[PDB]
């Protein structure tokens, strides 16, 4: 009972994480210099992994 | 030949502007007569469909396979101060007496002074870093943006 | 000065109707351009010199500002979700753990009688569940 | 000089003297920002012979197009390369003795759609401010019958008949 | 019917994921700088700003719809997932 419901709670938190990863990726792209392009790739993979497992 | 292309461009762009006009009118009359029960999804949907469809369609019919619209210049032939019912029937329920005021009202390319002050501020911001950091930022942005679209187009498979 | 009873959402209507006026200006000018009478077209070859490198710098600063606003609305919605999740369906957990419930249509009802327990009493105990966190 | 389209040029003392050639004389008193000082037409006006000095002195000339007698005289500017070789530079139509440069077909549509996107942008950014969300509540803005009434209703109809209303 | 409701839930989920992905990809594509031809820098920039803001709003709306889907699925599970009703009754 707590199992499937806690799965639903986790998917709530991961929808929040998906929106925050979208926002962080365009945050890094809006920078005048964005040196951590590897971190941009990491945030992009994080975003797509979040959407996919949701 | 090119005049037929200009006539096609004028008809197609008048079509797109007519769709945007009907979309704006439907949205404003919906806001008036439908004021109650109006959720934020409803107005986001209307804003998105209106601006997305009609701005993108105007841009794509403005920037492919078209004659240069700087080349055509607008000039009037006559100015006759009389109530022309054929003009009233042409321009749709608008455009009173064809006189000394309407063409000096319409051929106006000075914008509002707010966006003119905005343009002054853009030229002020243009006085900053240019031609090395500018080219560097353009190239890096295009590279990383192509990289992300490549990532998403790969993962979509 | 009075309008069909719209005292909120008036300024949005002002901006939209100003857009409607200039769009009627566009329809007007291209229609009177489209007929040969009252307005005409002449093909002129003229050229302009851009005084500064406008597409590079203008596209740069405008796209950084646009991406700034987009990230602002996105991250504002994100933190709204964070504060938004940090109660109805927990009470539905407890209520279903003690009582017998079901859903018909959009309505959520429950049985109060002992007809599950064996009574043939000709009276149904249908109580409604009403979100108000929860009420019956 | 920055935007020639947004300027207006008049002379009020030369309004009641307005005839066909006097439109181009009106155009050539002095100090019009539109009309050039280095035009050939000034050199035409310097010595003599305004009939053929438009043509023998090759360059930018200012050719009147269409004549309406009270207010409308269309002055067009062209470059010549030879006699009977006419190439358009710019257009200048007069209205009540007021010259306006004729705008291009592109720039008018661009200026109007600029005002379009600006107005809808302000409207949308206002509308985005009002909407407030909660998952439990949803969206919002920042601004019975006991079923024995069939018998009571039939009794009401019998009351309507047995006692009618009287205005 | 129950089948119809489950199908509708599947449709909503597919639509929400598709919308988030499409809006993000379209924002990234507009983010490309291109050379201008007959677009008048200022107008092109305002149109692009409006598009980005509207797409971000659409992404947030899709996230809210996904929250609504999760809530509806939770309600369905609490009301008619027969095993857990049986373990609750027995306990």
């Amino acid at each position: 009972l707590a199992n499937e419901r806690l799965r639903a709670l986790e998917d709530i938190e991961r929808e929040i994480g998906a929106i925050l990863q979208n926002a962080g990726t365009v945050i890094l792209e809006l920078s005048k210099e964005k040196t951590n392009e590897r971190l941009l790739d990491r945030q992009a993979a994080a975003f797509t992994a979040s959407v996919q497992h949701v | 030949r090119e005049e037929k292309q200009l006539e096609a461009s004028l008809d197609a762009l008048l079509s797109q502007v007519a769709d945007l006009k009907n979309s704006l009118g439907s949205f404003i009359c919906k806001l008036e007569n439908e004021y109650g029960r109006l959720t934020w999804p409803s107005v986001l949907d209307s804003f998105a469909l209106l601006s997305g469809q009609l701005n993108t369609l105007n841009k794509v019919l403005k920037h492919e396979k078209t004659p240069l619209f700087r080349n055509q210049v607008i000039i009037p032939l006559v100015l006759s101060p009389d109530r022309d019912e054929d003009l009233m029937r042409q321009t749709e329920g608008r455009v009173p007496v064809f006189s000394h005021e309407v063409v000096p009202d319409h051929l106006r390319t000075k914008p509002d002074p707010e966006v003119e002050e905005q343009e002054k501020q853009l030229t002020t911001d243009a006085a900053r870093i240019g031609a090395d950091a500018a080219q560097k930022q353009i190239q890096s942005l295009n590279k990383m943006c192509s990289n992300l679209l490549e990532k998403i187009s790969k993962e979509e498979r | 000065k009075f309008q069909p009873s719209l005292w909120p959402w008036d300024s949005v209507r002002n901006n939209l109707r100003s857009a409607l006026t200039e769009m009627c200006v566009l329809y007007d000018v291209l229609s009177i351009v489209r007929d040969k009478k009252f307005m005409t077209l002449d093909p002129v070859s003229q050229d302009a010199l851009p005084p500064k490198q406008n597409p590079q710098t203008l596209q740069l600063i405008s796209k950084k500002k646009s991406l700034a606003g987009a990230a602002q609305i996105l991250l504002k919605g994100a933190e709204r979700l964070t504060k938004s999740v940090t109660d109805f369906n927990s009470e539905l957990l407890r209520l279903r753990q003690h009582w017998k419930l079901r859903k018909v249509g959009d309505k959520i009802l429950g049985d109060l009688s002992y007809r599950s327990a064996g009574s043939l009493f000709p009276h149904h105990g249908t109580f409604e569940v009403i979100k108000n966190p929860l009420d019956v | 000089r920055d935007n020639l389209l947004g300027i207006s040029w008049v002379d009020s003392s030369w309004i009641p003297i307005l005839n066909s050639g006097s439109v181009l004389d009106y155009f050539s008193e002095r100090s019009n920002p539109f009309y050039d000082r280095t035009c050939n037409n000034e050199v035409v006006k310097m010595q003599r012979l305004t009939l053929e000095h438009l043509n023998q002195m090759v360059g930018i000339e200012y050719i009147l197009l269409h004549a309406q007698e009270p207010i409308l005289f269309i002055i067009r500017k062209q470059q010549r390369q030879s006699p009977a070789q006419v190439i358009p530079l710019a257009d200048y139509y007069i209205i009540a003795g007021v010259i306006y440069q004729a705008p291009d077909l592109g720039s008018v549509i661009n200026s109007r759609v600029l005002t379009a996107v600006h107005g809808i942008q302000s409207a949308f950014d206002e509308a985005m401010s009002y909407c407030r969300y909660h998952p439990s509540k949803g969206y919002w803005w920042h601004f019975s019958s006991i079923f024995q009434r069939q018998r009571v209703d039939a009794l009401l109809l019998d009351l309507r008949q047995k006692f009618p209303p009287k205005f | 019917s129950k089948e119809t409701l489950l199908q509708s839930y599947n449709k909503r989920l597919k639509d929400d994921i598709k919308s988030i992905m499409d809006n993000f990809t379209e924002i990234i594509k507009t983010a490309k700088i291109e050379d201008e031809t007959q677009v008048s820098r200022a107008t092109q920039g305002e149109q692009d700003n409006y598009e980005m803001h509207v797409r971000a709003a659409n992404i947030v709306r899709a996230g809210e719809s996904l929250m609504k889907l999760v809530s509806d699925l939770k309600q369905f599970l609490i009301l008619n997932d027969f095993p857990s009703v049986n373990e609750a009754i027995d306990q």
